């Protein structure tokens, strides 16, 4: 942690100038998120470096270059060159505008052809690239926006099914205290049916003497009296 | 809308295809295009060689021009002196002498008589000096007209000296001084021949005593000053003599010294100019002139044009070229891009790098937590629950159910048993087999007419109180 | 649909665009390879030029080398003049200048009229004289004379008259000799003086020489700067000249050493690899989507069938089968129905119970048939006997 | 805290972060919220931001000067290439023949003399290249009044270059303008640059916009699988705390009840019933029902036999 917090307290330093340290709290995710921030931070002051010291260079060897024309157009070319109307001064002016722009080595109409077709083909590239990735950043809203519709769908439902499971453990409880006493309300009477029934078939019962077969034999002697005397 | 919307995103992705099958050819072309570029710095560099070389040449003719004119000065010396040479190596007749003729002739040449004149002027002037000197005494006035005399002397002399070759005028004074020998060679013979004689043979030739010994001294005196003039004259042509041969030696001297060294200077000079256009031509035609195109971007140093890291792309023929071609293409760089952005776009691909990998280290952990959280929220996994929620559905309608229908089925039975019973009920407080029997009497009566005489029997009973139940 | 058919009009207006530049671009890309084609003739036209050129340079270069010899030629033909003799091969010639030739000659003919002059002084002027008027280195020189040496006196003068006119003729040769002498020195004065316009004129124009091998001496280095020449292959290593390529390749790959080891080859080894990692790490974020679908896939399916399972057609959240709940409802009822039968029955049964407690006479009277089948005595008795307790019928 | 966490998601793009991060260290996200402004969106640091924008500026000035004296060196380039290729097909008038000669004379001229012209100051001391300066090469230019009269003439050939030159670079980016009438073609050459460059910025705000929609893209997928896993959760609340465990033990307990209910109230009628039969059916009445039995069977068997002889 020691090496790579010199680094950091260092750094930090070079940003704030002599001055106070904003206070934060110390673990080991801040250093390496600081850690990464640092680097980057470092490699681009490297190489900003770098590049500032060739721009100022490639200005010096532009600007010789530039005497370099202007002395080779003098003395080619008489003064003759430098006097235009005002149209031929505004094509000129366009001229070096489109050239500056498009950041061409040279006047050529070889480097700027190819220039206009890039621009243009890149340009649309990238507005088609980013209209495909709206319309799915959209799609990708309302997945996100019904997943959520269905985690509340879900919170309701599940809560009214908690309520519902509730209530059934509660009538459980109840059923199942009811049972116990209904097996045993059931082996009590058991036992009565047994001791009943033995004094019963003792007793000489069926069913040609009961009340019902009797009424019957008594309707069919009646009946059968009347076929008799025919 | 939804089928009209459909033939429009077919005509939508198929215009898409044709818009990349036109911008494919539209790349095909432009790459032809970037391959196809001007590059006339070849055939301008050769222009440029030769007007260089035009220009070059016209210089080299100038230089020409002058080693012309100083072979014709070297020229002009060197034939002047060829002809007084050729003049000087011819025979020279001149006048004769004999003096035992005076009828003899050969003429007189010009370098004899120019000779003689000059000599003549001079023995004039000279004879003015001698003149003056018995006399004795230089009178004032006569000087300036002895200057004039010596620059007449002086003109005949040059003229003698410019005309006439220098053995021919030697020549002529060997001579001059041969016959004016002869005139004094003359005045010897006849005089010679008095002298083994008496000297008074020489009154034959050329011929009170107080003021005659007088005259004898005056005489003697006379001839002390001619002796005189005899000396310093003799003693003046000595020195003269001699003067002439110290100059000879003076002359030679530097003819020798001065003149002799120079020629192997000359051919050491001229070997070196030998073959200059040659060598130089040589050197120049290997030489690339964007090289030699010098740009200054300190305001001091001049470095080749060519050197500069912005035109390596603009030059096909550059070397560097391949280099930065290649450059181009692996950081990811269109083929008109100003050179400038190579570096900023590295800086940019660095960035884009970070980027990447901080969405996949997010995305990374964004997967292992919702793995996590899968594991620990399932108590079984869904797999299971799914076969568990089916196979305790399939039971009850397998067991619960039909269970049921069992029950509802032995209830409906039970109700209807119940009524039965209450038939049992009936029979048994009624009891209706007492009016089965048909006629049967015991005791001669009636089962009927006991219960008559019964119920009358209670009611008699229930009468004479003022009962009833 | 409006936003697909602005699309659609878009589309088709880039379509418009794209075919209207590419007829251009056809147009631009036959004159481009219209000019390359020139090009390469403008090379050779060129090429062409430069040969005349140089051609016109060899002319100029024989020229130069030939005016180089004739000088050389020149001041040869140029020394032969100033030659005295070592010749005897040829006797036929003379040599020009004064100094140059036998002077011997002259020098010894003035020797003897010096001589013949001195011979002439000595042998008619007194014996006297004798002291020194004998001459030769040249020929030299007179003392004066005794001059003495009525009718005596007469004679006297006319030895002296005839000296004197002796000595004026000794003078007049002299003087004649005197002017041969002083024609001669200036000869020799004259001649030094051309001799010295010779000594001038080849320092001038040797110094012509001196300076313009100088010049070209330079000119010679310079053309020959090997920086100047054209170029070698492309190197391997990066050039030490080019700031531009060093920090290129340090903001690659992380240098800020001085290396030594600092190669193109390496310089592109490295972008490139950098453009490779890009690709990489889009390719990787790419895979990690592609998990991640497959995660969310999972769990919606999970999802659905799970809802699917526990609702019943997506109403609510049944647990009960709607088959198990309605017959448990149902049997309840029969239940409670049959209840209702049990209830009746002992209602009923109750009552009768507290009937044959309440009258005996009504036991009785069900027990009448019991008693007609047993005992008719016994029937006769208890009925007789209830009419007995309050009286009967009878008829006699 | 869903402020800072889109605050420094969209500013800093190279941390993964959530809001649990910034609950745990509650002083940590004002440093987070701090560190933004003294950087940039860029990851560069302020200072190197502001000098970066200013050495673009003052190169795109300096490029600027070079490009106008460029524009006009390439479109003699042009022109000389033009009028020599045309001299080659026999398609030249002598005027600009003339016009070729002078100005291609012209530029080798000024391109061998800037080849001597040396910033610095030669020495005395050294020789230029071959031996030669400048007015050794303008003598072999044609003479002044020929090309005083190339140099009057290249002011129109210059502006006739330049408005073709503008017009073609017009007809690449918009092909419409080659369409329009006089006027309207003097407008949209006016607006060439402008247009151009609208097309530059919007490409480089697209670019952005796909950026900032890349982050919400990725975020919404941060909380979908963990919604995903909570409707899961309650639905597997629902099956095993409801269905599986509390409801087959319900469903069990009320098919047993209402089985024990069902039987118990059938024995008690059974034994009422008994009970019934007990008062009714003694051994007394059932001798005395044998006997009326058998008397209604002893008749019918005397009314039987009549009826079948």
């Amino acid at each position: 942690m020691d090496e790579k917090s010199t680094k950091i307290i260092m750094w930090l330093k070079k940003m704030f100038g002599d001055k106070p340290l904003p206070p934060y709290e110390v673990n080991t995710r801040t250093m390496e998120i600081l850690y990464q921030l640092a680097e980057w931070n470092e490699a681009r002051d490297k190489d900003l470096s770098l590049v500032t010291e060739d721009l100022k260079l490639k200005s010096a060897e532009v600007k010789a270059e530039a005497k370099y024309l202007q002395d080779l157009l003098t003395e080619g070319l008489g003064p003759s060159y430098t006097n235009l109307s005002r149209m031929g001064n505004n094509y000129l002016n366009q001229i070096v505008d489109s050239c500056l722009a498009l950041e061409l080595k040279n006047s050529s109409l070889s480097s700027y052809i190819p220039a206009v077709n890039d621009l243009s083909s890149e340009l649309v590239a990238i507005e088609l690239n980013n209209q495909e990735m709206e319309a799915e950043l959209t799609s990708l809203r309302k997945k996100l926006t019904e997943a959520l519709v269905l985690e509340k769908s879900l919170e309701r439902d599940l809560k009214k099914a908690e309520e519902q499971c509730n209530f059934e453990k509660a009538k459980v409880e109840i059923r199942s205290q009811n049972m116990k006493k209904l097996k045993d309300k059931s082996e009590e009477y058991k036992y009565k049916i047994h001791a009943a029934k033995d004094q019963l078939s003792s007793a000489g019962m069926e069913e040609p003497l009961t009340h019902r077969s009797l009424v019957s034999l008594s309707e069919t002697l009646t009946e059968l009296k009347a076929q008799s005397m025919a | 809308q939804q089928q009209r919307r459909k033939q429009l995103c077919k005509e939508i992705l198929e215009l898409r295809a044709e818009l990349h099958h036109l911008q494919e050819q539209i790349q095909t072309a432009e790459r032809e295009i970037v391959g196809q570029d001007l590059n006339c710095e070849r055939a301008q560099d050769l222009c440029r060689r030769s007007l260089l070389l035009r220009a070059f040449n016209k210089k080299r003719e100038e230089e020409c021009e002058a080693l012309c004119q100083s072979n014709k000065k070297i020229q002009y010396r060197c034939e002047q002196l060829q002809e007084i040479r050729r003049a000087s190596q011819r025979e020279v007749m001149f006048s004769a002498v004999d003096p035992d003729l005076s009828s003899s002739t050969f003429l007189e040449p010009e370098v004899l008589r120019d000779v003689r004149e000059v000599c003549k002027l001079r023995f004039k002037f000279l004879r003015s000096l001698h003149d003056d000197s018995i006399s004795s005494s230089v009178h004032p006035g006569k000087e300036d007209l002895r200057s004039l005399s010596h620059q007449q002397w002086m003109s005949m002399a040059e003229k003698v000296w410019n005309t006439h070759t220098p053995n021919h005028i030697l020549a002529a004074l060997e001579r001059l001084t041969l016959n004016s020998t002869q005139e004094l060679k003359k005045l010897q013979f006849s005089q010679a021949a008095d002298l083994s004689k008496g000297p008074s043979c020489q009154l034959k030739e050329f011929s009170l005593l107080q003021q005659q010994q007088q005259n004898i001294q005056e005489a003697c005196l006379l001839l002390d000053k001619k002796q005189k003039h005899i000396q310093i004259l003799i003693k003046g042509n000595s020195s003269s003599k001699s003067q002439i041969r110290r100059s000879s030696v003076e002359a030679q001297k530097y003819v020798q010294d001065k003149l002799l060294p120079w020629p192997q200077e000359i051919i050491q000079e001229s070997q070196r100019l030998q073959d200059s256009i040659q060598k130089e031509v040589k050197h120049f035609s290997a030489i690339c002139l964007p090289a030699l195109l010098k740009v200054s971007t300190d305001g001091f140093n001049l470095l080749p044009s060519r050197e500069l890291s912005i035109n390596r792309m603009s030059n096909t023929h550059a070397p560097y070229y391949g280099i930065f071609k290649g450059i181009y293409e692996s950081v990811r760089l269109p083929l008109y891009k100003a050179p400038e952005s190579v570096l900023s776009h590295v800086a940019d691909m660095k960035k884009q790098l970070f980027f990447l990998r901080s969405q996949l280290s997010s995305r990374s952990e964004a997967i292992s937590k919702t793995q996590r959280a899968l594991q620990k929220n399932t108590n079984p996994d869904t797999d299971a629950l799914l076969k568990s929620l089916s196979d305790h559905y399939s039971l009850e309608l397998d067991e619960m159910v039909p269970k049921m229908q069992r029950l509802i089925q032995q209830c409906e039975k039970h109700q209807e048993y119940g009524k039965e019973v209450q038939a049992t009920v009936m029979d048994w407080w009624e009891q209706p087999v007492q009016l089965c029997l048909p006629s049967e009497e015991r005791g001669g009566l009636t089962l009927r007419q006991w219960r008559e005489r019964w119920t009358v029997a209670v009611t008699a009973l229930q009468r004479a109180t003022g009962s009833r139940s | 649909i409006e936003k697909l058919e602005e699309e659609v009009k878009a589309l088709q207006k880039q379509k418009n665009l794209h075919i209207r530049r590419r007829n251009k671009l056809q147009m631009v890309e036959s004159g481009n390879r219209q000019m390359c084609l020139k090009s390469k003739d403008k090379e050779e036209e060129t090429g062409r030029a430069f040969q005349e050129v140089l051609h016109l340079l060899r002319v100029t270069n024989k020229k130069l080398n030939h005016e180089l010899q004739s000088i050389v030629n020149g001041v040869q033909t140029l020394m032969s003049f100033f030659s005295t003799p070592e010749t005897a091969c040829e006797l036929s010639s003379q040599p020009i200048f004064l100094s140059q030739l036998l002077l011997d000659k002259y020098l010894s003919l003035e020797e003897q009229s010096t001589a013949a002059l001195t011979s002439f002084t000595k042998e008619h002027f007194f014996e006297g004289m004798s002291k020194f008027v004998e001459g030769s280195d040249e020929n030299f020189q007179l003392v004066q004379l005794n001059v003495n040496s009525k009718g005596d006196y007469d004679l006297q003068m006319a030895h002296q008259t005839s000296c004197s006119s002796r000595q004026d003729l000794v003078c007049d040769h002299l003087m004649k000799q005197k002017a041969s002498f002083e024609l001669l020195q200036l000869g020799y004065e004259l001649e030094l003086r051309k001799h010295r316009d010779v000594y001038r004129e080849l320092g001038s124009i040797v110094q012509e020489l001196k300076e313009s091998g100088d010049k070209l001496e330079e000119r010679l280095t310079m053309l020959s700067d090997v920086n100047l020449l054209s170029a070698s292959k492309p190197r391997s290593n990066i050039d030490s000249k080019d700031l531009t390529s060093h920090r290129l390749y340090q903001l690659l790959d992380g240098d800020n050493t001085q290396k030594l080891f600092r190669t193109y080859d390496g310089l592109e080894s490295v972008a490139q690899k950098l453009s490779q990692d890009i690709a990489s790490m889009r390719d990787q974020l790419e895979v990690s989507e592609q998990e991640h679908s497959l995660l969310l896939s999972k769990l919606d399916s999970h999802l659905k069938e799970l809802r699917d399972f526990m609702y019943p057609e997506g109403n609510t959240l049944m647990l009960t089968t709607p088959e198990l709940s309605g017959e448990f409802h149902q049997l309840g009822s029969q239940l409670e129905k049959l209840n209702h039968i049990t209830v009746e029955i002992l209602g009923d049964l109750q009552l009768k119970r507290k009937m044959l407690e309440s009258n005996k006479l009504q036991q009785i009277e069900k027990q009448l048939y019991v008693y007609f089948f047993q005992n008719e005595e016994q029937l006769k008795s208890i009925v007789g006997k209830l009419e007995a307790q309050t009286g009967g019928g009878s008829s006699a | 805290m869903a402020q800072t966490l889109q605050y420094v998601s969209s500013r800093l793009s190279m941390l993964q972060i959530d809001e649990e991060d910034l609950e745990r260290n509650a002083q940590f996200g004002k440093v987070l919220i701090e560190l933004c402004p003294l950087l940039g969106p860029n990851g560069g640091s302020a200072n190197l931001n502001r000098e970066l924008e200013e050495t673009r500026r003052e190169l795109l000035l300096q490029r600027k000067m070079w490009m106008r004296s460029e524009v006009i060196y390439q479109l003699v380039q042009e022109m000389l290439l033009d009028l020599q290729v045309r001299k080659l097909e026999g398609s030249l008038t002598e005027e600009e023949r003339k016009f070729q000669d002078g100005l291609q004379q012209c530029m080798l001229v000024s391109e061998c003399s800037r080849l001597l012209t040396a910033d610095s100051v030669p020495p005395s001391d050294s020789t230029s290249i071959l031996g030669l300066d400048k007015q050794d090469l303008l003598d072999l230019l044609p003479p002044n009044m020929l090309v005083l009269w190339v140099r009057d003439r290249l002011q129109k050939q210059l502006e006739e270059a330049l408005k073709k030159k503008c017009f073609t670079f017009l007809s690449f980016h918009q092909p419409e303008t080659d369409e329009e009438g006089d006027v309207l073609r003097a407008a949209k050459v006016l607006r060439l640059a402008s247009t151009l460059e609208d097309e530059k910025r919007r490409l480089q705000n697209e670019q952005e916009k796909h950026q900032e929609m890349r982050a919400l893209l990725e975020k919404q997928q941060e909380i979908y699988p963990h919604v995903l896993l909570r409707c899961l959760s309650l639905l597997r609340q629902a099956a095993s705390e409801l269905r599986l465990r509390a409801q087959s033990d319900i469903d069990r307990i009320n098919a047993e009840y209402l089985e024990a209910k069902s039987n118990a109230l059938f024995l008690k009628l059974r034994m009422e019933e008994l009970q019934v039969l007990t008062d009714c059916y003694t051994p007394e009445k059932v001798l005395v029902h044998r006997q009326i039995r058998d008397t209604l069977e002893a008749g019918v068997k005397k009314e039987k036999q009549e009826l079948s002889t």
